[PDB]
């Protein structure tokens, strides 16, 4: 098919199961991209589903804080996902290696996360798997933009209509509604944003236990706090936002729009 | 405090 003839393959960029990604060049255009090479038939029945989903849903999102898919392509026993090239790594690498972010830079960070997420919800897409590992930095530059990635677990919703889309995502960042087989929708992303914002500011998550059972219990209960000392110097509006995001009833939980208006993110 | 380590994405309820 098209990939072999249009795209020239370069260095090894990253790995992830039966899918090596490489820097590639659309030769005629000259422009360079990240091309996710994926083994076909080494993959499972469910994996091909999550691939169509990824392809379809990414080919829906035009935003500077969402990694753009430029071309989904299938050939002999290999599928090709062509993305915006990004060399700033995961937001996880950067948090880990900087302990935490200042309020200034945490606000600047979750702002971009909130706008990406809002475009997502405007095109009726819910991501269900926001986390520092699934957020990428444009380049190694200071100030480099934050680009939302990995839509393998993303789902399309119809208007503001809620439903059981299955138990899917990541133990730490999962919403209470999901933990209670409740019909869920747009708001599960905000819960996830809350968790990220807490991490951002102190460098650890609000909910965590060595026993999944106890982790899901405290998540379900909204059982987080803002410990001393670290949390003592932190503006009470920053905390406010996190309450409004880690609100436990998704009805009265804050939206992506409401949040981008909040004084902790807006005046910035 | 609690720990920031990396976590993986599940497609189903896998009780750990």
């Amino acid at each position: 098919t098209r990939f072999t003839e249009e795209y020239q393959l370069f260095e090894e960029l990253g790995k992830g199961a039966f899918s090596v990604v490489r820097r590639c060049v659309k030769v005629l255009a000259g422009q360079e991209y990240a091309a996710k090479i994926i083994n076909t038939k080494k993959l499972s029945a469910r994996d091909h589903q999550k691939l169509e989903r990824e392809a379809r849903i990414c080919r829906l999102l035009k935003h500077p804080n969402i990694v753009r898919l430029h071309d989904s392509i299938s050939e002999e026993g290999h599928h090709y996902l062509i993305f915006d090239l990004v060399t700033g790594g995961e937001l996880f690498e950067d948090i880990v290696a900087r302990e935490y972010y200042s309020e200034a830079d945490a606000s600047h960070c979750i702002q971009q996360i909130l706008e990406a997420v809002l475009h997502c919800h405007q095109m009726g897409v819910v991501h269900r798997n926001l986390k520092p590992e699934n957020l990428l930095l444009a380049s190694k530059l200071k100030g480099a933009a934050v680009k939302l990635a990995d839509f393998g677990l993303a789902i399309e919703v119809e208007g503001e209509q809620q439903a059981w889309f299955g138990f899917a995502g990541t133990p730490g960042y999962l919403s209470p509604e999901v933990l209670r087989k409740d019909p869920y929708g747009k708001p599960v992303d905000l819960w996830a944003c809350g968790v990220i914002l807490y991490i951002l500011l102190v460098g650890y998550p609000p909910f965590w236990d060595e026993d999944q059972h106890r982790l899901y219990k405290q998540i379900k209960a909204g059982a987080y706090d803002f410990p001393s000392p670290e949390w003592d110097t932190v503006t009470p509006e920053a905390k406010d936002l996190i309450n409004k995001m880690l609100t436990i009833n998704p009805s009265k939980r804050i939206t992506a729009a409401e949040a981008l208006k909040h004084p902790w993110i807006s005046h910035r | 405090r609690n720990k920031l380590r990396r976590q993986h994405d599940y497609d189903t309820f896998v009780d750990l």
